[PDB]
């Protein structure tokens, strides 16, 4: 058989949402930290 | 461009302890330490003399070191 094809949707939103949160989590700034002294 | 970020719980309010901790028994860790040095290089301990000739002395006169 297979899904639903609102299980098929519900999945592309959280393909969406995962890919915007993991690009986020790979932080890039040029500078991830700064030491203070 | 590589590298991920890393999830911590908390570290500044341990680091902060630690830092109080070793600092506040530094505070008199040290002296002491130079204290029992100083008394014990220059004042001496004690030697090991006999009861003399009827001079009774004191409760002390009786022990090693110099500050017990």
């Amino acid at each position: 058989s297979g899904y639903t094809p609102d299980e098929k949707l519900r999945l592309q939103q959280l393909r969406e949402l995962r890919r915007r949160w993991l690009k986020d989590q790979e932080l890039s700034p040029r500078e991830p930290v700064l030491p203070p002294r | 461009g590589k590298r991920l970020f890393i999830i911590k719980p908390s570290g500044f309010y341990d680091k902060r302890f630690l830092k109080l901790l070793r600092f506040y028994i530094l505070l008199t860790g040290i002296p002491v330490v130079i204290g029992i040095t100083l008394i014990n290089v220059f004042i001496g301990e004690a030697e090991l003399a006999e009861i003399p000739e009827g001079y009774v002395p004191e409760h002390w006169e009786y022990f090693k070191h110099p500050i017990s």
